C-alpha cells in the first residue's frame, strides 16, 4: 500500500493550484487520509484530512486557504485557493498519521513566486592534478543560475556514488539558485577514466551531461 | 458523540 | 492545540543518550495519543512511536517514548551516527473537540565523535566557458572534516574579501560523521582578469596551521 503526490510546480501568487494524492493497493474510503506540508528548512504542519466517516477537517490556520476533496475512487486533491509566497513548501499526503497502516508519500514541491523558470548552466570544476595530496583528486560541476528548485546530480550515470557530495543549493542575490557537486577519485585515474556529471532540472526541461577533465 | 480520529 | 519541543537542537556523543521533550497546550486524546517521527533531509517523515510509548514495527528498541497527558519524552539510547535527523512529536485529538492533529516544531539531532578530521582543501578556478558569459565563480572545497566549525577566508592579491562569497555545508554524514563545505567567490569577468593570485585560506582544528590553496590565472 502506498501513496504518491503530484501537481507540485512553480505558480505565480494568486493562481489556483491543485495537488493530487494517488493511492495504490488500498481503498481510499477505508482509512483516514491527511495532507501535511513543510516549508523549506522548517517543520511539519498538518493541513487537513478526511476521516473514514467521509468528514473533511482542516487545521485552524488552513481554513479559507485550502480545500480538500475525494476527487476520484483513487485520489484525494488539495486545492490552494489563492497561493502566496508563504505557501512555498513540500506537500505530503499520508494514509493515517499514527496507526500501523500509516504510509507517507515522497512529497511534491510547490514554489510560489512570480520569477521565471530558468535552466542552469553547468561548468566544470576541473581537477588540479598539480601534485598528489595523499593519493586522491577532487573534481566537480558548478550548476549555476536556475529557478525553481530542485536540481539532481549524478556521476557516470549512477555508476559512481562513492565520495560524492552534492551541496545544498544557495540562493544568490539575483534570486537564482546555484550549487556544486563534487567527487573524490583515485588521482591516478584522471588521464584514463572519464568523469561526467549528469544534471537534471526537471522544472525547466533541462538535462545536461558535462565531461569534467584535466585541463 | 463518538470520537472522530484521523490517525 | 500547540505542541512545543525542547530543546530545538541537540548535539550528542555516539553511544550516549539524547532526551527530547514535548509539551502539549492541551491534553491529547485518551491522554496517550502522541506519536514521534524521525525525518532525514529530502525524505518523508518516518513513524517511530505511537500512543506515547508503543514502538512502531521496524523501529529500533533504542527509541523509547514516555509521558502522558501534556508532557512527553523521546529518549534515544546508544546514539548512532544514523540517528542524525529532525524529530517531531505529533499530538492527536478528537476532531469534534480540538484540532485533529498538531505537530511540534522539531528537534535537530547531531552527533559528536572523538576523532578530529582535518579537511582536505581544493581550489577551482572559473572555467573558460563561464568567463565568456561575463562572470567568474571561484570555488573552494573543504572535504570530509570534523568538527563542524571552520573558517574560510578569500584573498585576492592578498586583499581580504568580504560580502562576495557564499558557503554551503553538507548534512552530517550518517556513516563517518563528517561534513563537507563549499565556498564560492563570485566576481565579474573584468575583476577576475584584473587580479592575479586567488587564494582560499582554511582554519580548522584538525589542521596544524591555516591551509592556503591558491592559483594564478595563467559510528
Amino acid at each position: 500500500q502506498s501513496v504518491e503526490e503530484s501537481g507540485g510546480r512553480l505558480v505565480t501568487p494568486g493562481t489556483p493550484l491543485t495537488l493530487t494524492c494517488t493511492v495504490s493497493g488500498f481503498s481510499l474510503s477505508s482509512y483516514p487520509m491527511n495532507w501535511v506540508r513543510q516549508a523549506p528548512g522548517k517543520g511539519l504542519e498538518w493541513i487537513g484530512g478526511i476521516g473514514t466517516s467521509g468528514n473533511i477537517w482542516y487545521a485552524s490556520w488552513a481554513k479559507g486557504r485550502f480545500i480538500i476533496s475525494r476527487a476520484s475512487s483513487t485520489t484525494v486533491d488539495l486545492k490552494v485557493t489563492s497561493p502566496t509566497t508563504e505557501d512555498t513548501a513540500t506537500y505530503f499526503c499520508a494514509r493515517g498519521l499514527y496507526n500501523d497502516y500509516t504510509v507517507w508519500g515522497p512529497g511534491t514541491l510547490v514554489t510560489v513566486s512570480s520569477a521565471s523558470t530558468k535552466g542552469p548552466s553547468v561548468f566544470p570544476l576541473a581537477p588540479s592534478s598539480k601534485s598528489t595530496s595523499g593519493g586522491t583528486a577532487a573534481l566537480g560541476c558548478l550548476v549555476k543560475d536556475y529557478f525553481p528548485e530542485p536540481v539532481t546530480v549524478s556521476w557516470n550515470s549512477g555508476a559512481l556514488t562513492s565520495g560524492v557530495h552534492t551541496f545544498p543549493a544557495v540562493l544568490q542575490s539575483s534570486g537564482l539558485y546555484s550549487l556544486s557537486s563534487v567527487v573524490t577519485v583515485p588521482s591516478s585515474s584522471l588521464g584514463t577514466q572519464t568523469y561526467i556529471c549528469n544534471v537534471n532540472h526537471k522544472p525547466s526541461n533541462t538535462k545536461v551531461d558535462k565531461k569534467v577533465e584535466p585541463k | 458523540p463518538a470520537p472522530e480520529l484521523l490517525g | 492545540q500547540v505542541l512545543t519541543q525542547t530543546p530545538s537542537s541537540v548535539s550528542a556523543a555516539v553511544g550516549g543518550t539524547v532526551t527530547i521533550n514535548c509539551q502539549a497546550s492541551q491534553s491529547v486524546y485518551n491522554k496517550n495519543y502522541l506519536a514521534w517521527y524521525q525525518q532525514k533531509p529530502g525524505q518523508p517523515p518516518k513513524r517511530l512511536i505511537y500512543s506515547a510509548s508503543t514502538l512502531a514495527s521496524g523501529v529500533s528498541s533504542r527509541f523509547k517514548g514516555s509521558g502522558s497527558g501534556t508532557q512527553f519524552t523521546l529518549t534515544i539510547s546508544d546514539v548512532q551516527c544514523d540517528d542524525v535527523a529532525t524529530y517531531y512529536c505529533l499530538g492527536s485529538y478528537d476532531c469534534n473537540r480540538a484540532e485533529c492533529h498538531a505537530f511540534g516544531g522539531g528537534t535537530k539531532v547531531v552527533v559528536e565523535v572523538r576523532t578530529v578530521a582535518a579537511p582536505s582543501v581544493f581550489i577551482f578556478p572559473p572555467s573558460d566557458e563561464q568567463l565568456k558569459s561575463g562572470t567568474a565563480s571561484v570555488v573552494c572545497l573543504l572535504n570530509n572534516f570534523y568538527p563542524r566549525e571552520a573558517k574560510v577566508q578569500w584573498k585576492v592579491d592578498n586583499a581580504l574579501q568580504s560580502g562576495n562569497s557564499q558557503e554551503s555545508v553538507t548534512e552530517q554524514d550518517s556513516k563517518d560523521s563528517t561534513y563537507s563545505l563549499s565556498s564560492t567567490l563570485t566576481l565579474s569577468k573584468a575583476d577576475y582578469e584584473k587580479h592575479k593570485v586567488y587564494a582560499c585560506e582554511v582554519t580548522h582544528q584538525g589542521l596544524s596551521s591555516p591551509v592556503t590553496k591558491s592559483f594564478n590565472r595563467g559510528c
